[PDB]
């Protein structure tokens, strides 16, 4: 007799999926819901490149460590990259106060301009701005210092009361950093600043702090028994910052006008940076995906798939495959 | 589960390549496979929708996961680790179970379609054909290519063939 | 999907106003709509339960979301923003999918009820009525208002009418 | 031949829902699962009203800024409201130490009473309690000061060592605040307190701190080149607090007996406050709902629906609607 | 729902003890219950899988929940409380709903199996038996223990009995 | 009349277990499994086969400083978490702040190796200062005035307090925890009486740490009979690094320090549940949980590899079918 039969597709396929009732069911068609591929590159995020530090810390880079000016300084970045070899930072030993908060705040800026707040050539006529140099920060073989600060020292036999202000006319906020130096011994204090019993004061509308030298011998670090502490503040548009000192103040030379962004981060990685566009970035490489889940890395930056611990998330689209 | 796929229709057809569900006829003019275009098309639409839903409902914020803490900030460093792990455990569990549940339902969806295609046909032929089982119908009458297609799009004429059929069924 | 709603019964009835599922009779005494009270009532009970479940299982803590952080506390301020965004993303994704999955199942729930109401009837009449399709039965005998209601509550007397029916089934 | 038919309801309805397989399916009946309506008011939470500051900060309110005593001071609140115009705070410039923690701890109190720990009239017979007034804190046109503190100054030519204790007999904890003044110049220090080299000490059973004046000129704020720092501590029942000083201490006058609550918060908003009951409060208005989700505001106080990003969450109750 | 369990087959059998689904015959040689082994076994496999899935997919980190804060750290103490409470609300909600959704589906799964077992039989006998309703078939012919078993494993011989049946019909 | 009968059906039984579904509450089923762990063993156990440190009468503070009441404790070189009791009460017996105390307790949570040693031997370290009269009524031992075991309260010898200077290089290959104190007398008479020099100072230094301390002389309200105070400080000295102390008064000097290897995230539980020889993978303040199950309602604050805490009272999964006898 003539016959009509109802049936369903079967094919080549060897994809398997799991269901709640059965494991390893072969299906005709199927789609993976888990992104497991990255591009092995550090990319631009929302079309703007990261700041890449290479040899240096963030500390090394904003203080202006002598090794850190091989870096072309851009006015914009979407996140910051340090490498495992990012080693040049504070070359004169000391605390960098609220360092982590600085690195957070500096994560991502839409505008960033370096400028000379206190021009070296005309700012300090009663103090020595040239002998402020150390074996702890060497440059072309010679004793050197940070590019963005100046270590003032007495001129002849006098350290007169120093007093100096800056008003923020930049229209953005400006980041200013300074240091205070703690000699090893009384002989060193007197030798560098004359006045035993020196003090420093730094002030703005919101900031106010007095500093006194803590004279003692610490364990040798990069050949120094003294120490320098590093400080920073953000001066608001229209506000003024004033320095007053009778010794021990390592003075600002360059400061930074900037416009902070929002939440970005710092990645530490040896993945090479590329001209390359992404919307989700990890320390291993970028993820270009539509998919809701990834297992590449828990710590991402951008607009990212949710990180999961699974190795496969295969969704059935076709039917059970019965050849 | 609806009992059709790997059920009363025990196997699939590697021969039918242009769709997910269809027919195999055999008459006087020849034999062959033809996919049911309408219900195949409908299914690919709906399954496309399911995939797109699972993907496109994921609202995603621009955020930077990482945070850095100082040697005297282990507590908040650990607080921060607790939130990252907590999210890990909920997203992992949800994603795994979502996939398991939806797969189970997709397979049953297909089963349901096949079963409805079969019933769509039994409904039309009634006792003009013999249900052989295995999803096949044996006609009690000659059914040519035009007849075959009248079945495939729901326009089978039952009265047209009832006499011929009932002769072969009975006497 | 069970193949009834927008299936073999291709349309709904704006005429039936006192329930979700029911009947349309047409005999000698007149015609009209009547909702099936028992299965409608049962369905409104179970759907009420589904809604109440989705609402009432939400355990809710007294909490104050907002926190205030000083200018040297951007890290923890950002930690805090991470947790709020993390919760946003899971509650948004779960709510969306919960709605999607439940809707899909509510519609199939209804399809199932309709299909079972149909089969409850075919089961009773057997070959005393002709399955016309479109969810209609044509009686092979006279079926008055009392007969109609014997069907509606499951107490149809098959033997009572078998002779009358089988006479007409020949003719 | 007569006929029985099986069928299903259809109606007026134009509500649509989405399913995983299909978008925009018209259904007969339907319920929204997402609360999107608020009442545009700030209300009482668990039947007790918030503390509404108006013109002032919390700082200005607990210190007793002269602009802040238009406020009727209740002994109970469920949360605190500041407005975008809440501007009168510390009128003499300085840091308010652990301010944000104070605001957290003061969020919600079940009992709160202001009292005079150190009565002005009898507490300071050897120091001047009347000339401690400034252009930085003006009242009815005149120079004034905070109501809750007194700025003690030398009497004639002497500032004798001051020493004063309070034992907490209130049975609750008491909040005490005090300030320490940093003059602009030596001439001012001596002028106000006589003794160059003054100090202050404050102590309890758990608290101990020495303070020394930091004399220097800061940038002008509200016409001041000196500064004042504000401090606070919670003295436990039975414990004692003692103040010792040879100058620079701005002394407590009023303190606060209180019973802290639990986790409430501060909302900053210009939404008006109403006699009105709620269990969930947002900066935009209150949410009276049975539903599990809301898209009104992420930052709520009380027992709230979960915040989501969606615009509709319509649950089907009826069947597919087919006219 | 498939309409079988507490449906057109209105009750269960306390008498059938060796399986979840099965048969009750009554012929000339005696009567009794026998569980369908194949479909019972299949179901216990799948339901075991369901339980193991719900349990084994739970990835679990070594962690120490508790944190200690000092009297001047109420804010981060409260932050911490917020993350604990947040997790409590999402795990509670998901767990409750998970159980509700899976139970509904497990009951429907069983309904489906029973309905399919019934149709597997109606399919085979056709008009050699009368559908009585309640999931019973009355044979129009003699069906002994060997005939009964031919039905139970899908090898019923329809033509063999058609004449005998049609006479009685 | 009747032809042979074959019927299709399903199991029913004894069972009274009920489950809930989205559509129905309280449905009796044949077979069923609970998904929610609600039993604990009422004991404090070993986590990953290593026992917790149990402090008994003492704080962490009293235990690392070496409060005189705290050396009934056998000091193990390994622990998986720390237990204090509601009676853990002997801590800093001379009143003062313990700086970064909570951080210290976090860091000391769990150590895979821990060894106490004498960095500055009492007998030979301080030949120009008095190391025997550094004892107080605030810290009593066998009825007599005493002090912490792990620190020494150096005082002037005769009429002189010469500038003190003392270093230690970390040769232990692990990090070492060193603690010290600074003392703030009540009055100038006391300061001079104890250390001679009004205007004393203390300095402490490593490669990363540097801090100067000056005495804050004043009378505080009396605690354990004291009007002065002592502050307690600690730091972790990395392998190869050196720590130096310098002082002209007021320094309470280290005597014992601790070589150690920190673990990872453990925690401190405060509880009166007894500690047992007993193995677990999840620990709570009420008792241990030995379970395969994904959820528990015993306690929100657990340590180990745990089921997720939930607020529910039952989570019964149906395995069998609706039960209809
Ligand atoms: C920049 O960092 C480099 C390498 O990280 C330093 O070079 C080392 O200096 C040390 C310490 O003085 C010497 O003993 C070694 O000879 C150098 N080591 C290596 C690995 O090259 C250098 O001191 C840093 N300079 C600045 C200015 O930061
Ligand atoms: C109060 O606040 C106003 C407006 O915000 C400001 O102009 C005024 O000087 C303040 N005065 C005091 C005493 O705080
Ligand atoms: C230890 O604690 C008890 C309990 O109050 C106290 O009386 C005693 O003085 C304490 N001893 C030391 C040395 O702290």
């Amino acid at each position: 007799g003539d016959t009509l039969c109802i049936g369903y597709h079967a094919n080549n396929s060897t994809d398997t999926v799991d269901t709640v009732l059965e494991k390893n069911v072969t299906v005709t068609h199927s789609v993976n819901l888990l992104e497991d591929k990255h591009n092995g590159k550090l990319c631009k995020l929302r079309g703007v490149a990261p700041l890449h530090l290479g040899k240096c810390n963030i500390a090394g880079w904003i203080l202006g460590n002598p090794e850190c000016e091989s870096l072309s300084t851009a006015s914009s970045w979407s996140y910051i990259v340090e490498t495992s070899s990012s080693d040049n930072g504070t070359c004169y030993p000391g605390d960098f106060i609220d360092y982590e908060e600085l690195r957070e705040q500096l994560s991502s800026v839409s505008s960033f301009e370096r400028f000379e707040i206190f021009p070296k050539t005309s700012s300090w006529p009663n103090h020595d701005s040239n002998k402020g140099v150390t074996a702890a920060c060497p440059h072309a073989g010679a004793k050197s210092f940070y590019k963005n600060l100046i270590w003032l020292v007495k001129k002849g036999n006098s350290y007169p009361k120093l007093s100096k202000s800056y008003i923020n006319d930049k229209g953005k906020e400006v980041l200013v950093l300074w240091g205070i130096h703690h000699p090893s011994t009384s002989a060193d204090q007197q030798s560098l600043y004359q006045n035993a019993d020196a003090y420093v004061f730094v002030g703005t509308s919101k900031y106010s702090k007095k500093f006194k030298p803590e004279i003692a011998i610490r364990p040798k670090v990069r050949d120094q028994e003294g120490r320098m502490n590093y400080y920073w503040t953000l001066v608001e548009p229209g506000d003024k910052i004033t320095f007053e000192a009778t010794g021990n103040l390592v003075v600002p030379r360059y400061a930074f006008a900037m416009e902070r962004n929002a939440g970005s981060g710092i990645i530490i990685s040896d993945t090479p940076v590329h001209d390359c566009n992404t919307t989700c970035q990890t320390p291993k490489g970028a993820i270009n995906t539509s998919l809701p889940f990834q297992n590449i890395h828990p710590i991402t930056i951008g607009k990212c798939p949710k990180y999961v611990k699974s190795t496969k998330l295969r969704l059935a689209t076709g039917l059970r495959n019965v050849p | 589960l609806f009992g059709a796929i790997a059920g009363f229709i025990e196997g699939g057809w590697t021969g039918m390549v242009d769709g997910w569900y269809g027919y195999h006829h055999q008459n006087e003019q020849g034999s062959g496979y033809a996919a049911d275009l309408k219900s195949t098309q409908n299914a690919i639409d709906e399954i496309t929708n399911k995939v797109n839903s699972v993907i496109e409902k994921m609202n995603t914020q621009f955020t930077a996961v990482g945070k850095e803490f100082n040697h005297l900030e282990k507590r908040i460093e650990n607080l921060n680790k607790k939130i990252d792990d907590g999210f890990l455990d909920i997203w992992t569990y949800n994603a795994e179970l979502l996939v398991l549940l939806e797969n189970e339902r997709t397979l049953d969806y297909h089963d349901s379609n096949v079963k409805n295609l079969y019933e769509k046909v039994r409904s039309q032929l009634k006792n003009n054909a013999k249900e052989i089982g295995n999803g096949c119908f044996e006609f009690y009458h000659k059914c040519d290519n035009t007849c075959m297609e009248s079945v495939k799009n729901g326009t089978y004429d039952y009265p047209k063939y009832s006499e011929e059929a009932k002769l072969n069924r009975e006497e």
